[PDB]
RNA sequence: UGAGUAACGAUAAAGAGGGUGAGAAUCCCUCUCGCCGUAAGCCCAAGGGUUCCUACGCAAUGGUCGUCAGCGUAGGGUUAGGCGGGACCUAAGGUGAAGCCGAAAGGCGUAGCCGAAGGGCAGCCGGUUAAUAUUCCGGCCCUUCCCGCAGGUGCGAUGGG
RNA sequence: GAGCCGGUAGCGGGCGUGGAUCCCUGGAUGUCCGAAUGGGGGAACCCGGCCGGCGGGAACGCCGGUCACCGCGCUUUUGCGCGGGGGGAACCUGGGGAACUGAAACAUCUCAGUACCCAGAGGAGAGGAAAGAGAAAUCGACUCCCUGAGUAGCGGCGAGCGAAAGGGGACCAGCCUAAACCGUCCGGCUUGUCCGGGCGGGGUCGUGGGGCCCUCGGACACCGAAUCCCCAGCCUAGCCGAAGCUGUUGGGAAGCAGCGCCAGAGAGGGUGAAAGCCCCGUAGGCGAAAGGUGGGGGGAUAGGUGAGGGUACCCGAGUACCCCGUGGUUCGUGGAGCCAUGGGGGAAUCUGGGCGGACCACCGCCUAAGGCUAAGUACUCCGGGUGACCGAUAGCGCACCAGUACCGUGAGGGAAAGGUGAAAAGAACCCCGGGAGGGGAGUGAAAUAGAGCCUGAAACCGUGGGCUUACAAGCAGUCACG
């Protein structure tokens, strides 16, 4: 209900080394404007937003045997601020 | 056999079995009926690992699956269940007068 | 809990029409979760959502008491 | 709709059949004409007041045209 | 059933060592041949929707084994101020406010719009990734546009040219 | 009523008689889509306005509302309320309109206004208040039945198709509109008096109404949505509810035994082998509450009607009649009724004008040309029930992760396969070996029932054995002797 959140993270090696510059991996919504994922970071999430990029995908892979089957809707964004900052409380299994 | 059912978890003899002389039940489930005798288990030979206790034929196994209770040792055996005294208000229980004059009630028990 | 709603029941307006949004967020904490946690958590995730829809409901159905 | 009277109808199932008579003379000869046809009325308009069409259709309008004439 | 005969998708031919692994003429490395080379090259655009990458998997399927594999188990993973297209355009064609017609569904089509390698329309190199990339980083670069400022100004409709 | 967090068993937990599940009813957001509606456009894409709201104000996106399109209602201030429009298994009515086949040809005929296609329709439709009918000097909506003969009927009198009256019975209700005629108020008109708007009266029913006069009227008929309520019933959930043990073989028993009961409920199905009384919320009977719906019953609502006589006259589509054209109805012109409409012409008010029986008469009936009309048959996609109807290559083609895969560009067509077994306790370890597999175990009453499995034959492939067979011609083989 035009709730803030949109995303949840991602976890590449790139991903890991993500946090050496700031990029940020986050699954997210299949329809999130980059000015949602600005705010959405932003009063959501506190920072000042800069560089975006993002990734809508088709589902990949999938079997069960007796039938058929193809992994479901998934997408991707991608941002880092100037600061340097946040997110390093979210960093934190690797 | 529902989303209605049968006897609470009961303390009850049973009679054909290889084993007959019953008590307490354990936990009665769904459709399956699915109930303890806590009476004969078997083996089932747990696999080999740690995360099973680590040398199987594991013991403790009560799934006789069908209806069968003796019902409630209030002082009699098997019953029909009639239904209820009530009295007091929303009351029912349908304790069982049959021969004996209890509902292996909720009061005295489970 | 046997009363979720009652505190849902009292609230009238933004007071709650922004807390949930905060009250949202406990639950935006819950995607953290890949691997962070993840344990008795799978019920803390669980019905803390049911609240949400009745304070989108008690919004909306005292917006129907509003309308 | 069209083509109908437009206060009414002419737009007739058309059945087209004959051939050759003789018969109140004696001889009979063959014929037979089982098909279908067609068979159709005309437009025509004047005026209400000030620029007009009508439009409407053909028979009537001998009586038709009066009636809007006469208002 | 005929048949282990026919067949084996090309007359453009590899060898051997070394390893690997339960088990290798086919698999990984070395070496030497061979052949392309006016493509059996690199590249984009239709095609299609996964491989590609890593580990284990061997019965499956690969027209033979096959520790290999475009096959399997799951995971992995490509985002553009300017690359292409869309927020511009419009031919035929299509569409359809009108307008005018059909047993009935229909007919056409004025005006405008829809619809391309057409047209108009804002850059480029190197670098590192398992994998992608002129959109990731570096350098360089110019971008329609907004506000705020200066300055000048006759300005203002896709109306007519 | 109290254990659960779909099919799926794991995997990590929880919430719980201070109802969660589960069902039932109204809730509230219901992405995108599609008649499709902000605007286009390759369905699941996109591009805005016009308001108010977030983002760092606006330059950038999000929010929610509103942004056709017809046709009407009219409020004839650029618009308002309000109308539809989508289908949907069948369903019928219109409108449309097909052959071969049948004629052992076949073009007339036929099948047949079928099939199909649209249009429309509602849960029914359509018809339905008599210009009947046919023959008593009738009857009085109709349709549905069956009868009414398939006679009476029609034609290349070929094959055919095929009534109605009557009679029985089903349900058994009928009323609204134009009448300058008057009033009315309103519009135009223009000097009033033509037409047009509403409102009254009438707006019929079977020959009456319109108007003047006289007796007149002193009220019952209940709604064919007239309106609402009430018994109103499904919906849902339900609750009962009777009552055997003991013995016994026995892999297992409710079978055998013995002794016993039951009952307005010995239907059925189930529990390890056959239960009237173990279970099945089995049927006897009873619930249910507020809703969400409605015939019977009931009431009030009764709009809407609810006297004869007098004078003559102003009254159901101007267009019916006729002619040539085709249509139907059993009716293909035969003389050709009727209703239909094709064109063509063209009259009038109950002194009518049509009828029935070519045509005339005469006889008698009927009073046409603006509409809604139930309940009555039909239909069964949905639900429920039922079973000399069906068993897994029968039954829809389909019995459970299908009309989905597959194939065919698309139009389409159109798969195969059910059951292990008391439950899984579905095989721990043991060893061969890469692994699968196989053996032991032990499991289990049966694993030669262990997952391509109840039981499993058919040919077809083997061995193990038995018997014979290497100088003979023979479908085969049968008989005779060894």
């Amino acid at each position: 209900t035009a709730y803030d959140v949109i995303l949840a993270p991602v976890l590449s090696e790139k991903a890991y080394a993500g946090f050496a510059e700031g990029k940020y991996t986050f699954w997210v919504h299949p329809k999130a404007t980059k000015t949602e994922i600005k705010n959405a970071v932003e009063t959501a999430f506190k920072v000042k937003v800069v560089k975006v990029n993002t990734l809508h995908v088709r589902g990949k892979k999938k079997r069960l045997g007796r039938y058929l089957g193809k992994r479901p809707d998934r997408k991707k964004a991608i941002v880092q601020v100037a600061p340097g900052q946040k997110i390093e409380a979210l960093e934190g299994l690797i | 056999m529902r989303v209605k059912m049968h006897v609470k978890k009961g303390d009850t003899v049973l009679v054909a079995s290889g084993k007959y002389k019953g008590r307490v039940g354990k936990v009665k489930e769904v459709l399956p009926k699915k109930y303890a005798v806590i009476v004969e288990g078997v083996n089932i030979v747990k696999k080999a690992v740690r995360v099973s206790p680590k040398y199987p034929q594991g013991g403790f196994i009560e799934k006789e699956a069908p209806l069968h209770a003796s019902k409630v040792r209030p002082i009699c055996p098997a019953c029909g269940k009639p239904t209820r005294v009530r009295k007091k208000f929303l009351e029912n229980g349908k304790k069982i007068r049959v021969c004996a004059k209890c509902g292996g009630a909720l009061d005295t028990e489970e | 809990m046997r009363k979720q709603l009652e505190e849902a029941r009292k609230l009238s307006p933004v007071e709650l029409e922004k807390l949930v949004r905060e009250k949202k967020r406990e639950l935006m904490e819950l995607r953290f979760q890949a691997s962070i946690g993840q344990l008795s958590q799978n019920h803390k995730i669980r019905d803390l959502k049911r609240q949400i829809a009745r304070l989108l409901t008690v919004l909306n159905e005292k917006r129907r008491q509003n309308a | 709709m069209k083509e109908g009277i437009h206060p009414k109808l002419v737009p007739a199932r058309i059945i087209c059949g004959c051939g050759n008579v003789i018969e109140t003379y004696s001889t009979k000869p063959e014929i037979y004409v089982e098909v279908c046809s067609k068979c159709h009325p005309f437009y025509t308009g004047q005026q209400r007041f000030v620029d007009t069409e009508g439009r409407v259709e053909r028979f009537q309008r001998r009586y038709g045209d009066s009636y809007r004439k006469g208002r």
